[PDB]
């Protein structure tokens, strides 16, 4: 119950917590909670399960929950909306592209894996199997998710589309846009060219 | 957040009446709103919840000449709200001189129920055009919350009268109406009685009573919309993110739908979305292309024969949508439905912005430009002629469903890089 | 299985030669052949069924000796740059790209997701592997794969140079249509069909090798019902279709190679001959057809 | 690749009905075109795959004059096709005329049915020669195509008349329709009315309603020529290598058909293939010779016989063909068809290149030039009148005629060496 509630609740209720966000403090957070970035996020967790369930994991969770944060972050910062007609296709032509990220990490790999994971963790008939289930999901989020190495090929890629999610966000040049855009487009095609087997998935378009 | 239902209009208030009857038996709760042992659910959207779990819906309720407003009134669903708020011909400016008239204290009755929440997501307002009470009417109270309130949405479901040309003025009414709806409004949702017809047709042997089952096809699609909110769902429960993907553009922002068993008394993800590719199974009736296409499915689905599916709908190209942009198909799944009969299991529901429907606004562009041309259609009634003395309303309504059928054939073109 | 019902019996027939002091082969063969019975009778009975031993004969014979030719057909439709030298780093992908999406037109749109193509010009560098029920199959090995792979590469040969040849049959279809067209300095005797008839007759006559072969497999299997008599079927199975399909190393399999190489080559002279031409095309047509007639020639030191 | 069919004319709809409801009752699906459980089968050429496996078959349906087409229309196979292309004198000027006219959209309607297929391998059509309303304007359909695609094939099954001779244009529009067959057609395959009278008179005792079983007859004939097509074959699942041996000559590709029980309600290959050399199980009535023959076997057959019975088969010479060069039988097998009562378990159907048809043709080249002699059998008809003022058409038809004939006589010659 207490994985289950870990799992389903971040990796819906968050994205109202991280709305406010947008409009900082270390007890603001909590008493939401309760009710470039980084956040401090503590909770209660019991003894019988501490000792089942590694300190190091919980570690794991946080980053691959904080990145999906900024997918949050882009997938509404350019969406909350109301030559001169020119700056409303910049809109749509960026607008596509972090959707198509945003349906890739969500659904793809943190609904796939996690569906395989609880009719994993259902077969569970040992403590000592159980251990090693979770630590076999973390190492294979681990390698969707790249964090380990081989890092700064690919994610500064996506750290740096981030920035357009601001960019575009204050504007209200248009043409200084599109030549950064189209420099880390094909930077990010003439990386992802090279394909582990999985990440042909996202490279339709 | 939360959405504030409004309903005005005979054809209105039975789409309401059947939506919240339709919510009724879909969850687990007694027509008074006792909610059932035996069931969870956020119903807190379009309802507030009491402390006997009382889930009264946030559904305003206006009547003009009621008589199946009567109907409602006296029903084993009138102990679901009270709310207070009920409160008293076939025109255009008709309407809308009788809404004008009290629009201060059914503006007390919005601004009640503006308190009544904490936060707010939009307005959804049960409407038809060219209703005759309905018309008019709810042009003006769209003027009245569009002066009111830049901070919130509205989502329209309305139908397109076509009876098969007694009311000659009916052009003319509908054109207002679309005009109030492209300028004032921020999305719209259109249906036809053709479709439907044809649907209700193939389905069954009804012709008489079709208004009845045309009921029922609106709850199933209202309720279908809306299950990502009502079951709770992980993305795009605001409606806003439902609606962004869908509208580049403030004009074009008319959204036609499609559900995939036309009679519902396996089917594969492949099956289903080759049947919601037909305009058969789509509500609504040069090549046109879609911007975007939106679909959701409710069902038992596999999740691996999924991106085998959209893998092989790219191989054999069986939509022909290219705006000119990168804007393609978004496929989401919600919850196969509990505490009712799960028969049909797999069921899609399918939103996009299509060119083709200009045509149809076209057509009405048709008739209403004849009858302009005659000028023999107003019948010289009372209400138009004091609105408007000179009818040059009609002809900035004009000028501005050209400019709209315009931007859609423009719209339709692989150069619509400029002017989006 | 039986086996272990039987066991205290076998056990007690070796107990008891144990105790004989007095030794003959006579007496041990029999025991020997009784337990070898029981074992082999059991992996006849699961192999048959639980295995889907003749089922999955079929399929293989669909996919290496190309019995299903609907998908092999519509791959060379949506295949044709490995008429090119391979670079051996994109192909490989590729041609394994190109298959699956052949499949998804038509025909096999639900399961089997197992067979892979290989890759070592690029139709003689092509080859297959197709995985089976490995720990349930002992009588499917490497060396059995590998001689079918090689009559896949021997089979797609002759595919390739008929569809070529047929496709480029549109003298019929335009160039002698609504026109005339001199005799012999436009048309050149249209050998077109003299060359296909070479491998058509060639074709049937595989055809009947494989046909024969195969009915006569697939009864053999049903009579016989120990593990060790089935070896035998497959084993003659095998050499009887690498000798008779004339694969086998012999002048026959080099005049027959030269022979297709000359029909791939008289297919390049029509395809770029496009509209009708002479542009210095007369040279390299003599130079075919009087190789022609000399493997025609060739062809009855093979019937003598 | 995808054939599409094409079907025109009382006759020509006639038989398109009848091999409908042929592979209709044949593979295992309902007449509304679901499949059924219980049946596997390519069914993706002669009709289009949907998601509940409704086979929609790719019939164009054309009309002139509807008697039977209404009939036709009201069916409990309507629910199996409708893909919305029914579009409405005796004469072939007439014909040609009434189709000259609507050609822009029946175009539509081909191009429409071309965007439904992705790849094309060639169009059947169902036609009768000169059976009034069909003929000229199924000529003149003819010519549009073969302007249009030259990259495609046309395949054709028609009868020749013969009603035993108030109609005495009939050779004119025969000859005609002829002619845009040799030069604008690049296979035919042709039958006669009497030799299917002969046989429906031997195996049953009808006369009046020998139409009907003409129909069950091309059914079966249809369904056995395109058997390797329809149950998956390896060899000549395209239409052009089945074409490419039989026709060397772009004038001489008349083809001619025979099937092995004249009444079909052990036989080894050696019986079959002897019947099938005989000319009262062909279905079409100096020495001739063929040029070409295939044969292709559907039953329980043993597969070493074959060899024994053409070793023989050469033995008797029971077969006289030579027409210069090394062009003999060809024999193949398809399977026997399941989900029906396989009873006459050894069936044969056999397509050969005859000389001898020509006189048939000079038959009606006979009549044809007694009638141009007199000159007073067009008679006077105003449609004739307009296409042709000097009606030397007729004068270039005969002499393409003549060509032919002469073609066809030269052809049986053992020196046709040069000229082929």
């Amino acid at each position: 119950e207490y994985l289950q509630a870990m799992r389903n609740f971040f990796l819906d209720t968050m994205y109202d917590f991280y709305t406010s966000i947008f409009d900082q403090n270390v007890s603001f957070l909590n008493v939401q909670l309760q009710e470039l970035d980084g956040l401090t996020l503590s909770y209660k967790v019991p003894w019988p399960v501490d000792i089942v369930i590694s300190l190091e994991c919980q570690k794991i969770y946080n980053q691959v929950f904080l990145l999906l944060l900024q997918i949050k972050w882009a997938k509404y910062s350019l969406d909350v909306l109301l030559q001169i007609h020119r700056m409303f296709l910049l809109r749509v032509k960026l607008m596509h592209f972090v959707n198509s990220l945003h349906n890739y990490i969500m659904t793809r790999i943190l609904h796939s894996t996690g569906l395989e994971f609880q009719h994993q963790v259902e077969e569970a008939k040992d403590l000592d199997q159980l251990i090693k289930i979770h630590y076999r999901y973390l190492s294979t989020i681990h390698d969707r998710c790249l964090l380990r190495e081989k890092v700064s090929f690919v994610k500064e890629a996506i750290m740096k589309v981030l920035n357009l999610a601001l960019m575009f966000a204050d504007g209200w040049s248009i043409e200084k846009m599109e030549s950064d855009f189209k420099n880390c487009h094909m930077f990010l095609v003439t990386i992802l060219n090279k394909a582990f087997p999985h990440l042909e998935s996202l490279a339709l378009s | 957040r939360e959405i504030i239902t409004l309903q005005l209009g005979q054809c209105g208030n039975q789409i309401g009446f059947e939506f919240w009857k339709q919510l009724c038996a879909e969850h687990g709760i007694s027509p008074e709103g006792i909610v059932e042992e035996f069931a969870t659910d956020r119903k807190d959207v379009f309802f507030y919840q009491a402390d006997d779990e009382h889930y009264i819906p946030r559904a305003v309720l206006l009547d003009l000449e009621p008589r199946v407003i009567h109907s409602i009134l006296n029903s084993p669903y009138a102990k679901l709200y009270n709310p207070e708020n009920i409160y008293l011909g076939n025109n255009w400016a008709s309407g809308f001189s009788q809404g004008e008239k009290i629009h201060e204290d059914i503006f007390d009755i919005i601004d009640r129920e503006a308190d009544g929440s904490d936060s707010l997501e939009g307005f959804v307002l049960c409407h038809s055009i060219a209703g005759g009470t309905g018309s008019g009417l709810g042009s003006y109270l769209l003027e009245r919350l569009n002066d009111r309130y830049p901070k919130k949405l509205v989502q329209t479901y309305s139908v397109f009268p076509n009876q098969d040309e007694d009311v000659v003025v009916q052009p003319y009414n509908s054109l207002l109406t679309l005009k109030r709806l492209t300028q004032n409004a921020d999305c719209v949702v259109v249906l036809d009685n053709t479709a439907l017809n044809r649907i209700a047709t193939d389905r069954l042997h009804i012709q008489n009573p079709s208004f009845s089952q045309i009921n029922q096809l609106v709850s199933t699609i209202m309720s279908a919309s809306t299950t990502t909110l009502r079951y709770p769902g992980y993305m795009n429960n605001d409606l806003i993110g439902l609606i962004a993907s869908l509208i580049p553009t403030p004009r074009l922002h008319f959204l036609m739908t499609g559900y995939t068993p036309l009679t519902t008394d396996k089917t594969t993800v492949l099956d289903v979305m080759r049947r919601l590719l037909q305009p058969k199974n789509v509500m609504v009736s040069t090549n046109h292309c879609y911007i975007a296409i939106l679909n959701i499915i409710q069902g038992e689905v596999d999740p691996t024969q999924v991106h085998k599916s959209l893998q092989r709908i790219r191989e054999r190209k069986l939509a022909n949508f290219i705006p000119w942009g990168p804007a393609s198909i978004q496929v989401a799944l919600s919850r196969k439905s509990p505490y009712l009969p799960s028969a049909h299991r797999v069921s899609g529901l399918m939103m996009a912005n299509h060119t083709s429907i200009s045509s149809l606004f076209e057509r009405t562009c048709r008739q209403y430009d004849k009858l302009r041309k005659r000028e023999a259609f107003l019948e010289q009634f009372r209400k138009e002629d004091m609105f408007k003395d000179n009818f040059d309303e009609m002809d900035t309504s004009r000028e501005i469903v050209q400019q709209l059928i315009d931007e859609y054939h423009a719209a339709t073109r692989p150069d619509y890089i400029s002017w989006g | 299985s039986i086996l272990k019902n039987q066991e205290d019996t076998f056990a007690a027939e070796l107990h008891r030669l144990k105790q004989q002091p007095l030794f003959s082969l006579v007496d041990f063969e029999q025991v020997v052949d009784r337990i070898r019975s029981t074992v082999a009778e059991h992996l006849w009975k699961l192999m048959v069924e639980e295995s889907d031993l003749l089922g999955q004969l079929k399929i293989i014979k669909d996919f290496y000796l190309l019995g299903r030719g609907e998908l092999f057909q519509a791959f060379i439709d949506t295949a044709q740059h490995m008429l090119k030298t391979p670079p051996t780093a994109v192909t490989e992908h590729d041609v394994n790209v190109a298959f699956q999406q052949s499949a998804h037109k038509v025909l096999l749109d639900d399961d089997n997701l197992l067979p892979l193509l290989h890759l070592t010009s690029g139709w003689a560098a092509l080859g297959l592997s197709y995985k089976v029920q490995w720990p349930l199959h002992i009588l499917f090995t490497p060396a059995v794969l590998e001689k079918y792979n090689v009559v896949f590469k021997y089979l797609l040969s002759v595919r390739r140079v008929q569809a070529e040849l047929q496709h480029c049959w549109a003298l019929q279809m335009q160039r002698k249509h609504l026109k005339s067209n001199q005799t012999d300095a436009i048309k050149w005797r249209l050998r077109n069909h003299m060359a296909f008839l070479v491998d058509n007759l060639q074709y049937y006559l595989q055809v009947d090798v494989l046909e024969s072969q195969f009915s006569q497999l697939l009864h053999q299997i049903n009579s016989t019902r120990d593990f060790e008599s089935i070896r035998l079927a497959h084993d003659h199975f095998l050499s009887n279709l690498l000798a008779q399909s004339f694969i086998l190393l012999k002048p026959v399999f080099h005049c027959l190679n030269e022979i297709l190489d000359l029909c791939h080559s008289f297919c390049s002279l029509v395809s770029q001959n496009l509209g009708p031409l002479d542009e210095r095309g007369a040279a390299q047509l003599s130079i075919l057809v009087k190789g022609f007639s000399r493997q025609s020639s060739l062809l009855f030191k093979i019937l003598s």
